[PDB]
């Protein structure tokens, strides 16, 4: 649903 | 392997022009096929590792997402029955997601990891590990779920603490484990309290150490202190 | 095939799931299953087939675009030798893109185009051809280039024969033909002013039928009508 | 290169 923020690609 | 007949550098040179043309999935293949050769991975074949694989799974985990909700949406009360399929194919995307993070948890057992000795390329494995593992724990429903969850939680504070002792703090690699370490802790441990104090400590110690830096490296540092604070916005 | 134990209503409800997820090389293989079922397709079927595979032949045009250009560069004058990988790369994609133009070709010649009558039908599958015979030409450099631009160029004719005849002009499959049509001369053929001619003759000719539609066809036929005055613009 | 407006998905 909501996603948070993690580092790299955000490719999803 | 299917990549065993080509050289390294040439491996490697592809990946990059996969990269290019935004071909993801041959880019993972190429890397795997480097990682296959049995030697380290420097800095930045390491990061086309971790970029392609990246890639692919994001595309499968959104996949999945779209398809579980509309899965529980065919399952609420006055919803019309549809058949197996939404569940057969939400199935299918969800075994071919755990296939490719069971190939990049591959990779790091054999035999990434236990050649790693530099901090930079233990806690980048080891952060990867905890990541693949957080992967399948949100696809997971079964008996094995919580030594999934242990497994990532496991692997995040390895990496956490050789980043705390061999790092700095406003180290990128060092700032990206403590944000998914973070996330890892909102939404699959179910400890908010830990991800927000976790999250604030790694920004504020991070603020703290900017002085050190040159202007390139302040760059890099302050663009994942911003992700930690989105994510503190969006928490509190 | 693969596909040749499920249902035919559960590839097509799956090839939808699919085109939801994004998962469009998912939703082309239902859709191809689908088709070998053997019965004719509804309209909703011709275009889920359609969008399923243009989105999975997009993608390798577009990297097939940016790795022929590095070659090209990595072919110039001054230009440091980088070995073979490029240009085998480039391969890679191609026979990719040719191998999923050669699906298509063969799913619309075994049977689909011989068993449509309907003009909305048999045009719309005309089309089809032509459009896969002109990303096959794209990327043609031997001695069948030729051959493959005029396979192109006949399946286009017969199908504009028909659909001047069969459909009105704002007709939207009949539009998208044109379109493409005419692309294939500015791009394929090297005749810009029959493509411009066909361009402009196309849009006034819809404009002039417009009053006849509702407003739904209304919005369905200037969408298209938008995409030829877009390229006559460039064009002009 | 530049590419001209073709029907449907604009996904290349
Ligand atoms: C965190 N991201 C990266 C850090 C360092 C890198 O390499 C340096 C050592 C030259 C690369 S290279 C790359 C890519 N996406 N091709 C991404 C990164
Ligand atoms: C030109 N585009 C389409 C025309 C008609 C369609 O079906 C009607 C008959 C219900 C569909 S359905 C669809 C999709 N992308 N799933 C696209 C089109
Ligand atoms: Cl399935
Ligand atoms: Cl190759
Ligand atoms: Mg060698
Ligand atoms: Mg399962
Ligand atoms: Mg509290
Ligand atoms: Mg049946
Ligand atoms: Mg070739
Ligand atoms: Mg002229």
């Amino acid at each position: 649903k909501l996603m948070f923020k993690t580092e790299g690609p955000d490719s999803d | 392997g299917a990549m065993g007949s080509m050289e390294r550098a040439s491996l490697i040179q592809k990946a990059k022009l996969a990269e290019q043309a935004e071909r993801y999935e041959d880019m993972a293949a190429f890397m795997k096929g480097a990682v296959e050769k049995g030697e380290e991975l420097s800095c930045e074949e390491r990061n086309l590792l971790s970029v392609a694989y990246k890639n692919v799974v994001g595309g499968q985990r959104a996949a999945w997402r779209v398809l579980s909700s509309i899965e529980q949406k065919s399952n609420e009360e006055g919803s019309e029955e549809k058949g197996p399929e939404v569940r057969e194919y939400r199935e299918k995307v969800e075994t071919e997601l755990q296939g490719v993070c069971d190939t990049v948890l591959g990779l790091l057992d054999s035999h990434l990891i236990k050649e790693a000795g530099d901090a930079e390329s233990r806690v980048f494995y080891l952060k990867m590990k905890g990541d693949y593992y957080r992967y399948l724990a949100e696809v997971a429903t079964g008996d094995d779920k919580k030594r999934i969850i242990d497994s990532a939680r496991s692997a995040y504070q390895e990496a956490m603490d050789i980043s705390k002792k061999e790092m700095p703090p406003t180290n990128p690699i060092r700032l990206g484990l403590a944000l998914n370490f973070s996330v890892f802790h909102y939404e699959i441990a179910n400890s908010p309290e830990e991800a927000i104090s976790l999250a604030k400590t790694t920004f504020d110690e991070a603020m703290a150490d900017l002085h050190t830096l040159s202007e390139d490296s302040y760059k890099d540092s302050t663009l994942i202190m911003q992700l930690l604070r989105d994510n503190l916005t969006l928490w509190t």
